[PDB]
RNA sequence: CUGGUAGUUAUGGCGAGAAGGUCACACCCGUUCCCAUCCCGAACACGGUAGUUAAGCUUCUCUGCGCCAAUGGUAGUUGGGGGCUUCCCCCUGCGAGAGUAGGUCGCUGCCGGG
RNA sequence: UGGGGCGGUCGCCUCCUAAAGAGUAACGGAGGCGCCCAAAGGUUCCCUCAGAAUGGAUGGAAAUCAUUCGCAGAGUGUAAAGGCACAAGGGAGCUUGACUGCGAGACUGACAAGUCGAGCAGGGACGAAAGUCGGGCUUAGUGAUCCGGUGGUUCCGCAUGGAAGGGCCAUCGCUCAACGGAUAAAAGCUACCCCGGGGAUAACAGGCUUAUCUCCCCCAAGAGUCCACAUCGACGGGGAGGUUUGGCACCUCGAUGUCGGCUCGUCGCAUCCUGGGGCUGUAGUCGGUCCCAAGGGUUGGGCUGUUCGCCCAUUAAAGCGGCACG
RNA sequence: UCCUAAGGUAGCGAAAUUCCUUGUCGGGUAAGUUCCGACCCGCACGAAAGGCGCAACGAUCUGGGCACUGUCUCAACGAGAGACUCGGUGAAAUUAUAGUACCUGUGAAGAUGCAGGUUACCCGCGACAGGACGGAAAGACCCCGUGGAGCUUUACUGCAACC
RNA sequence: AUAGGCCCAGGCGACUGUUUAGCAAAAACACAGGUCUCUGCAAAACCGUAAGGUGACGUAUAGGGGCUGACGCCUGCCCGGU
RNA sequence: GGGUAGCGGAGAAAUUCCAAUCGAACUUGGAGAUAGCUGGUUCUCUCCGAAAUAGCUUUAGGGCUAGCCUCGAGGUAAAGAGUCAUGGAGGUAGAGCACUGUUUGGACUAGGGUACCGAAUUCAGAUAAACUCCGAAUGCCAUGUACUUAUACUCGGGAGUCAGACUGCGAGUGAUAAGAUCCGUAGUCGAAAGGGAAACAGCCCAGACCACCAGUUAAGGUCCCCAAAUAUAUGUUAAGUGGAAAAGGAUGUGGGGUUGCUUAGACAACCAGGAUGUUGGCUUAGAAGCAGCCACCAUUGAAAGAGUGCGUAAUAGCUCACUGGUCGAGUGACCCCGCGCCGAAAAUGUACCGGGGCUAAACAUAUUACCGAAACUGUGGAUGAACCU
C-alpha cells in the first residue's frame, strides 16, 4: 500500500557548450563530461573533473582522432 | 505454463504493437505453420490451450514448435482500491505478437490433419490467423 | 513448491495422528510441501488462538527458522481466531476447509462441480466479512448527522451484497439439480438394476469398475480414470454390463470421501450422490492393507447416512488383499468379500456374487414358439439364459428362464408337462 | 640493400608457407668493476665476439579469419491529406540496419651506411 | 495526499521514463549517502589482469608451481552511469602541493549558493632533464543568520593614561533530518460546540467507463447405458446491457431529504401462467429445450426495522427489471 | 519445567456484556432472527466501577393468554364546525421581465424558454399535488482557515496555595 | 351523569421521592444502610488580601471528604510499579 | 418580605437555572478589534494587450524573485526572424546479437552420483525502458559574402497572472478503460463574433473601424422544408445497406485466373440391364454384400462391387456404383478481388438520415456549372503609427 521509490538527483547540465567554428575566448568552458568521451586536443585541457576548456583565443574545432575516439582543437 | 525462470526486473512497460513482425516471418522448422495477420497481446494460458488441442488431435505422432514466448509481466489492482500509491503486482506473462509471425509448427503427419490440426488451435487464439506451408 | 507448517490439536479426537497425516497428505497433493509438524494435546481448543497463548511463539519460532511462508491449521478457524492468528504471526492462515476448497477448485473439470465449489467457498466467505471490512468501517468515513447520506450501515450493506450475489447461484444450482435428471430419464422409465460403488479415496473402486468393463462391457475402448493423486474422479460415471448369460445391469462410481470433511461440500456432494441415494445393489470398497481401515470404513457409514443413503442393501469388499501376506481370496463370509482387484478371479467372483444378489427371479419355463411366427426365438435369446432348445414339427421347443414379466408377457407360448 | 625515426580510420591486423644475412641488427659468452634481483647477471647493468641464421628482423605469395565497401530494394520519418483508430492507407522530400557485387597481406617523410 | 484519517515520504548522489543538444511531472520503475585513507595523496622508475586445459602433491572442484591460450571476459575503498591496458589497474625509492596571496575568462542559475580555470608572485617535494604537484578515475559523505568558546592582531577604546568591552583574520559548538532552519522553550478530546468559505473536496441521487456483474454466442475434449451437438458442455475466445461491487470527481454545500412500509401506478421483454409451433433419450400420462407472442393475470399468514431469507397453508402462476435504488 | 509482584477464587454465563450467530438441544405456535429452560467453545463476566438472589413497589423494558372491539378483511350511513353561494371588513410568506404545452435529442453531463417533430379556439370556477432541482434557514455532515471556545494530561511556560 | 380490565413469566432499580422551563421521566440522581480516611478545638474543611465568618452557640456516640447503595449469602490472590 | 452576581452564584447532578439569551448573563467603552475569506466598487472614446509556468516558503484557494504585457529613454562590428550552402555535439525510430539478462529445437554428456548436471562446445532460430558491433528523419549550436523580412538588446515608471480546458501526435499510472490523471509538442477556447457540423466554449473554413436592396470565393452543399445540378460519362448495391456493433457461418451478387469432359454425343432426366462359383472364411441359436475381424478373386460380357445405401430376428424383397440406348448444347473443380446477408435485446413516444421522403435524392472513378462567411474586392466616410514634403 505504499512505494518505496520516488529519488531522483538534480541534473547536471552536462554536453556541449560551444559550437564547432565559434569563435572562442581562452579559459572558457568548451565540454563538461563524466569520464573523457572526447580528449582535449590542441589548446585544450581538461579540468579535475574532466571540463574541457580553452586556453589560447581561437576557433573551435571539433575533430576525429584514432578510429574510435574524438578530440576537441582550438586554432588561432 | 511457460514463465521465465527469472527476470531481472518485476516490472516492465506495457509497449506497443505496431509494425510488420521484426523476424522470424517465414517457416523454417516444420512445414505448416499458423500465421498471424493480426497483432494482439497472447498469454501463456492462451498458449497452452492452443497447444493441448493441437496435440490431442495429432494422438501424440509428429513434432510441434512453439516459436514464441512469453518474456513479458502485467499486472494488475484489487477491486476497491483508488488510483495512485505505486503500481500493482504482477499477475501473468505475455508475448506481444505483431502481425506477420508464425505461432505454431507442424511436421511428421499427412496434409489433411496437418490443416485440421492447426484450424483447431486457431480458434483458442484472439488473432485472425492463416494456414500457411513452406515453399 | 510452496512452504508451509502443520498445525493441530487433539481437542477430544479419536483419530488424531490419522487426521494429522491425512492433512499431511492433502497438503502435499496441493502441490505445497511441508516443512514441520506442531501438535498439542490440549483439551479444549483455546478461545482466541486456535493452539494457545504458548504454542503460538513455538509456531512462530518454527516457521522463522523453517522458511515457511503459509500456515495449514487442522480445523476451521472462526474470524476472530483468524485474525489473532494472522496478526499475531504476521503471517497468512488457512484451515482445512480453505484448503479442500481449493483443492476441489483445481481439480473440477465440469460446470456442475465448478458451480458448486463456487457456492461452497461463498458460504465459507460469508462469516468472515466482518473481519475482511473491519479495518475500513474504523475509518468509514465517519461523522454524525449527514442529512443525505444513505440510510443503512457498511457492514449491512456488504451482508446484502454477498447474500444477493449468493442466492443466484442457488437458483442457478436448483435449475442444475432439475436438468440433471433429464438424463436419467430412460433408466428410469426401463426398470434395470444398478450396482453403485462407495468408499474412501484410493480403496480401487475405479480400478473395479474398469475390471469389470474390460471384462463385460462390449465398448471395452470406454474406461475411467485410474490414479493416485487424492480426488481423482470427481465426477460419477454408468456403464452398462452384460453378463455372459446375457444378463443387464448397470454399474457406476463416485467420488471419495475423506474424514471430517466439511458440512459445506456434503450439501454439494448431496447432487453427486442421487445416483447411489435409488440403487438396488451397493458395494462399499473398504481398503484392507491400511490399518486405519476401520475408521475410514465407519467415516464411510457416517458420510453417507449424512448424504440420505439407508435401507440399501451393502456388499463390502476389501480390496488390495494380495499385499497382505499368507491370505485366502478370492473368499466370501456373511456379507464380506476379500479380493483384490486386479486378477481375472476376483473379478468374476464379484460378478456371480452380484449374480446371486440382483436376479433371483428367474424361474425356469418352457415355451412352444409357433414355427411361422419368428422375432420370438430372437427374443428368447438376448433376454433369458436358455438351457436347451427342440424342434419339433409343429413349432420349436424352447426351455429357458425369464423374468416375472415375461411369464405374463408370453404366458400363451408356454406348454406343460 | 639495410639500421634508426614519424604521419596515416587494421584496405595497415591475425594466421599460413618460402628465401636471406656479421655490412647492419640480433641470437650468444662471461660477471672484474657502475648497477641489478622481495631469491635467481632470466630481465636490468657491464665486458666481447668462439659459435648461429634455429628465433627476432627484411623480402616474397594468400582471402582462411578479420577489416573496408557500393548500386538497387526495404524499414523508418519531416510536411500535406484520409480512415473501419491495439492501429492502418495515399502524395512529396530525406533515407538506414542487415545481406551483396567488390577491394585488402599497405601508402608517404627525414637521417646514417652498403 | 486521485476527499480526510491510519500507512508512507520530507536533504544529497546514480540510472530509466525523457520523445538522438539542455531542461521536463506523477503516493511512476530500481539503488545508495550523513563516510574512509598518514597511504588508498605527490613525484620518479618498472609491468599487466579474469578464466580454462595440461603433469606432478600432503591438497580434495576450488590454496601455492610450470607452460600454453587469453582486448579485459578482471580491477578501479563504496551504489549506478560515463571512462581507463600511449593506464585512471599493480609494485618499489624519496616525500607532505591534503601549500600562502590571488586569479583573465567561462558553466549553472530567480536569489542565497554551487562548478571549472590558463596564468602571476612567495617558498618547497620528486626528477639528470623536459616537467608534474593547490588531495583521492569523475559525479554523494552535509545545513545559513543570530549567539557563545579558543588562538593571533603594525584597529577603536565616550575628559587624559590604562582597563572593561568591541572590531578584523583563523577555527570550534545543530538527526535546527519537517535538512532555505517561525521560538532558547510545546501533547490530546469535542456528540455541548461556534464563525468565515467551498460543489476548488467526500456521503444520497445524475453523468463518463465497463475491470467486476447479468445475458447471449464461437471451437469442441468430454458426460449422457452405444452416441460431441435430446440435455449439459471443460481448457480457451467474442459481444450486448447499464439492474451489482468498483474507478473518476463533471452539476448541486446562499440545502438536490436519506432505508423499509402505505396509497397510486406506468413502461421494457431477457416470459412465471394462459395462446400457436419445431426437436426430443416424443408409445400414453407427466416432462425437457428452443422459436413467435407483453392481451390479461400474477396469494394469505409466523420470525426480523428489515430489502432479502427460512417456514405454514394455497394457486393456472406465485416473473425479472426501469421510472432521483418511481 | 520457564517467567512473573501474583497468575481470576466462589458465584454466574449467547447476558443491557457473544464478532462468528437465526450457536446447539427442549417448550410455546399450522409456521417463532424476538421469548423461556438447559450446555459452556466467557472474541472481551467476576466480587463495595461490588458478585449471586430477592417478598412488596413501577405512567420502566420484554414475551404469552382471557374479555373486548371499524385496528383490519372492506368499507356504509348520520350530526356539528370549516370548505361552498350572498352582504360587511380585509392580510401574509413570494416576486428579473413573461403571450408560461408534449415527446426524442443537445447542453455546466436531469430544459415552459435550444433543435427536429406531435398536439393546442379566447376567459374563468371547484378540486389533486408530478415539475417549477418549489418557499423558509450565506449546510450542522465533510474539508479548509498558520479562525474561536469548553474540557484533559507524565505537552511548554507560568500563577495562587502549602512545606 | 359520575366510579378498577384481569392473569402467567423475565431483565433493571429495593421502596415514597428528584431531573434535561421549551424533544429524552428512565435502567439515570437521591435515599435509609456499609466501609475507608482526616480532625483534640483558635478542630479539620470552606468564603475572604485581611478583619470577619460558616462548621457550631457542636465536641470524636461529633464534624468534613472518597466509593458502594434496602435485605440475605459472601467480598478470593498480588505491595514489584504509582 | 429578604440573601447569594458572572475569573461569580445555585445545582436530589440534566452543561441544569441566573428576566422568552448561558460549555460561561446584559449594557457601555478599548473599537472603525482582526479576517491570506465571500460580497460590492458609479461617465465616454482611441492605441497596445497577457497568464493559469519555474524556483523557495508552517507552503499549497496566500506571498517573493524570474518568465509573459504596457509607457519612456539610449547605443551600434545591426546584433532579431525565415530560407540556402557549409561544419559540428548528441544514440531516439529502425535494426542487430558483437557484451549483459530472457529463451526454442537439435548434435553434446571430459568429471559428480545420464542434464538429475557444476556444466560447458557447436548448428539453426527468437527477445529487451533500465542490452548495443550499428544507426536515420526532425530538432539544436555556429559561420557566411547569399536572398528576403522587421525587429532585437540595455536602463527606468506601472501592472496583472501562478484553479486552465479540449483536440491531433510521443510516453508514464490505469485494464493499451474514462469528458480519468500526469508530462513533452502544435492548434483553438480562455480573451473570438461570422459560415458548416440539426441544436452543440475546444472539431472544419475564417479574424468584425462604420454605411450600401453591389461582386468573387473557403469549409459545406444543389428533390421539398432551404439559396444553388431531379448535372454528364462508365460500373456496383436490393440490404432503406446508405443512416451502429465482433469472433464465426453461408450454393447472395459482379469481375479475373487455372483447369477436366463434350456433336467419333458432355451433365440432367426417361428405358433396359445390374448376374455365376457364392450363403468366402471365422464367431454366433441365427451372420446369405450390409452385428464384428481377415484377402477382397475368376467367370458372361461392352457393366455389375466377394456389394453404395433401405429392409428381414435372419432369408425375402427395395436401391446404388457401372454399361447400352433415347433427345441433343454446353457442363464440373479450385484460387484472387469489390459490394452485400445473419450474428443484432431495454425501459414516457416513432426515436441509431434534422424531418419529408429516396431505389437514387446510395456507393466508386473522372469532368463541368452554380449557391455559400462580418473572408477578399468595389464605392463613400472616421482613425493610429512610421516615413516624407
Ligand atoms: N496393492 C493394491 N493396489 C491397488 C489395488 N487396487 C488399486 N490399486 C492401486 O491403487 C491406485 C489407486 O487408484 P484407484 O483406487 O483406482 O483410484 P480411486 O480410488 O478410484 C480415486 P477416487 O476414489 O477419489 O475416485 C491405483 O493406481 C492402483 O494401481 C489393490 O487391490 N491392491
Ligand atoms: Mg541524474
Ligand atoms: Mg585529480
Ligand atoms: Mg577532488
Ligand atoms: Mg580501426
Ligand atoms: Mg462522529
Ligand atoms: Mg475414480
Ligand atoms: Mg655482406
Ligand atoms: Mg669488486
Ligand atoms: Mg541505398
Ligand atoms: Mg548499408
Ligand atoms: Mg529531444
Ligand atoms: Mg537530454
Ligand atoms: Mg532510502
Ligand atoms: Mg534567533
Ligand atoms: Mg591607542
Ligand atoms: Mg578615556
Ligand atoms: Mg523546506
Ligand atoms: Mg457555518
Ligand atoms: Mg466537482
Ligand atoms: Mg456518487
Ligand atoms: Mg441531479
Ligand atoms: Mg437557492
Ligand atoms: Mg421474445
Ligand atoms: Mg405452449
Ligand atoms: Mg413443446
Ligand atoms: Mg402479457
Ligand atoms: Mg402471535
Ligand atoms: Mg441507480
Ligand atoms: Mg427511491
Ligand atoms: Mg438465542
Ligand atoms: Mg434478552
Ligand atoms: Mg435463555
Ligand atoms: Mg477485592
Ligand atoms: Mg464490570
Ligand atoms: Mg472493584
Ligand atoms: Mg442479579
Ligand atoms: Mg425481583
Ligand atoms: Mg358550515
Ligand atoms: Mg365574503
Ligand atoms: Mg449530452
Ligand atoms: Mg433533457
Ligand atoms: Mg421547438
Ligand atoms: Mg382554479
Ligand atoms: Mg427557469
Ligand atoms: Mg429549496
Ligand atoms: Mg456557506
Ligand atoms: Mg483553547
Ligand atoms: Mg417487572
Ligand atoms: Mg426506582
Ligand atoms: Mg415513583
Ligand atoms: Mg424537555
Ligand atoms: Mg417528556
Ligand atoms: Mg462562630
Ligand atoms: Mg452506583
Ligand atoms: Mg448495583
Ligand atoms: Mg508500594
Ligand atoms: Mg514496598
Ligand atoms: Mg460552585
Ligand atoms: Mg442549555
Ligand atoms: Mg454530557
Ligand atoms: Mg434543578
Ligand atoms: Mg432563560
Ligand atoms: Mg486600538
Ligand atoms: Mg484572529
Ligand atoms: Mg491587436
Ligand atoms: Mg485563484
Ligand atoms: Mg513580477
Ligand atoms: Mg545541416
Ligand atoms: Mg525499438
Ligand atoms: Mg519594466
Ligand atoms: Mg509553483
Ligand atoms: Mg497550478
Ligand atoms: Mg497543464
Ligand atoms: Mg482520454
Ligand atoms: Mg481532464
Ligand atoms: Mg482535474
Ligand atoms: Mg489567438
Ligand atoms: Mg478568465
Ligand atoms: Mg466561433
Ligand atoms: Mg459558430
Ligand atoms: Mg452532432
Ligand atoms: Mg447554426
Ligand atoms: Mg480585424
Ligand atoms: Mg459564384
Ligand atoms: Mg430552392
Ligand atoms: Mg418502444
Ligand atoms: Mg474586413
Ligand atoms: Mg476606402
Amino acid at each position: 500500500g505504499s512505494t518505496s521509490n520516488g529519488r531522483d538527483s538534480e541534473s547536471k547540465r552536462l554536453g556541449a557548450k560551444r559550437a564547432d567554428g565559434q569563435f572562442v575566448t581562452g579559459g572558457s568552458i568548451l565540454y563538461r563530461q563524466r569520464g573523457t568521451k572526447i580528449y582535449p586536443g590542441t589548446n585544450v585541457g581538461r579540468g579535475g573533473d574532466d571540463t574541457l576548456f580553452a586556453k589560447t583565443d581561437g576557433v573551435v574545432r571539433f575533430e576525429r582522432m584514432g578510429r574510435d575516439k574524438k578530440k576537441v582543437s582550438v586554432y588561432p | 505454463m511457460l514463465v521465465p525462470k527469472r527476470v531481472k526486473y518485476r516490472r516492465e512497460f506495457r509497449g506497443n504493437m505496431r509494425g510488420r513482425a521484426k523476424g522470424g516471418t517465414e517457416v523454417a522448422f516444420g512445414e505448416y505453420g499458423l500465421q498471424a495477420v493480426e497483432a494482439s497481446w497472447i498469454t501463456n494460458r492462451q498458449i497452452e490451450a492452443a497447444r493441448i488441442a493441437m496435440t490431442r488431435y495429432m494422438k501424440r505422432g509428429g513434432k510441434v514448435w512453439i516459436k514464441i514466448f512469453p518474456h513479458k509481466s502485467y499486472t494488475s489492482k484489487p477491486i476497491g482500491v483508488r488510483m495512485g500509491k505505486g503500481k500493482g503486482a504482477p499477475e501473468g506473462w505475455v508475448s506481444p505478437v505483431k502481425r506477420g509471425k508464425i505461432m505454431f509448427e507442424i511436421a511428421g503427419v499427412p496434409e489433411d490433419v496437418a490443416r485440421e490440426a492447426l484450424r483447431l488451435a486457431a480458434h483458442k487464439l484472439p488473432v485472425k490467423t492463416k494456414i500457411v506451408k513452406r515453399e | 513448491e510452496k512452504k508451509v507448517l502443520i498445525v493441530g490439536i487433539s481437542q477430544k479426537q479419536k483419530d488424531f495422528d490419522y487426521s494429522m497425516e491425512e492433512l499431511a497428505n492433502l497438503a502435499a497433493a496441493n502441490n505445497m510441501e511441508v516443512v514441520g509438524e506442531i501438535r498439542q494435546n490440549i483439551d479444549r481448543e483455546n478461545r482466541a488462538t486456535y493452539v494457545g497463548k504458548g504454542k503460538v511463539d513455538e509456531i512462530k519460532g518454527l516457521a522463522e527458522m523453517q522458511d515457511a511462508r503459509l500456515i495449514i491449521f487442522n480445523d476451521e478457524l472462526s474470524p476472530s481466531q483468524i485474525r489473532n492468528l494472522e496478526e499475531a504471526l504476521e503471517l497468512d492462515v488457512m484451515d482445512r476447509t480453505g484448503l479442500i476448497l481449493a483443492i476441489f477448485a483445481n481439480r473440477a473439470k465440469t460446470k456442475e462441480a465448478q458451480l458448486q465449489v463456487q457456492i461452497a467457498k461463498l458460504q465459507y466467505e460469508l462469516p468472515r466479512i466482518f473481519g475482511q471490512g473491519e479495518d475500513m468501517d474504523q475509518q468509514s468515513g465517519k461523522g454524525g448527522l449527514s442529512n443525505r447520506g444513505s440510510g443503512e450501515k457498511k457492514i449491512e450493506t456488504d451482508r446484502r451484497t454477498i447474500k444477493h450475489q449468493i442466492r443466484h447461484l442457488q437458483k442457478e444450482l436448483d435449475m442444475l439439480v432439475d436438468d440433471r435428471e433429464v438424463r436419467r430419464r430412460k433408466r428410469k422409465k426401463n426398470e434395470i438394476p444398478v450396482v453403485s460403488l462407495v468408499g474412501y479415496t484410493n480403496a480401487g473402486k475405479s480400478t473395479t469398475m474398469n475390471g469389470l468393463v474390460r471384462a463385460y462391457s462390449e465398448t471395452a475402448d470406454k474406461q475411467v480414470f485410474e490414479k493416485d493423486m487424492l480426488f481423482a474422479t470427481l465426477e460419477t460415471s454408468v456403464r452398462e454390463i452384460v453378463l455372459p448369460d446375457n444378463k443387464q445391469f448397470l454399474l457406476t462410481d463416485t467420488v471419495g470421501f475423506v474424514s471430517k470433511l466439511p458440512h459445506q461440500l456434503v450439501k454439494a456432494f448431496r447432487s453427486t450422490l442421487e445416483e447411489a441415494r435409488d440403487a438396488d445393489l451397493l458395494i462399499h470398497v473398504v481398503d484392507y492393507s491400511d490399518p486405519h481401515y476401520k475408521t475410514m470404513m465407519k467415516t464411510t457409514e457416517e458420510t453417507l447416512k449424512v448424504v440420505g443413503v439407508e435401507d440399501v442393501p451393502v456388499i463390502y469388499a476389501y480390496n488390495k488383499a494380495d499385499l497382505l501376506e499368507d491370505e485366502m481370496y478370492p473368499k466370501q463370509t456373511g456379507n464380506t468379500i476379500i479380493f483384490s482387484a486386479r486378477e481375472e478371479e476376483s473379478l468374476e467372483f464379484l460378478t456371480e456374487v452380484i449374480r446371486k444378489e440382483l436376479f433371483a427371479s428367474y424361474e425356469k419355463a418352457t415355451f412352444l414358439i409357433p414355427f411361422e411366427a419368428g422375432q420370438v426365438v430372437a427374443y428368447l435369446n438376448e433376454h433369458a439364459d436358455i438351457l436347451e432348445t427342440e424342434y419339433l414339427e409343429n413349432g420349436t421347443q424352447i426351455v429357458a428362464e425369464v423374468s416375472p414379466a415375461d411369464l405374463q408377457k408370453l404366458a400363451e407360448y408356454q406348454v406343460a408337462e
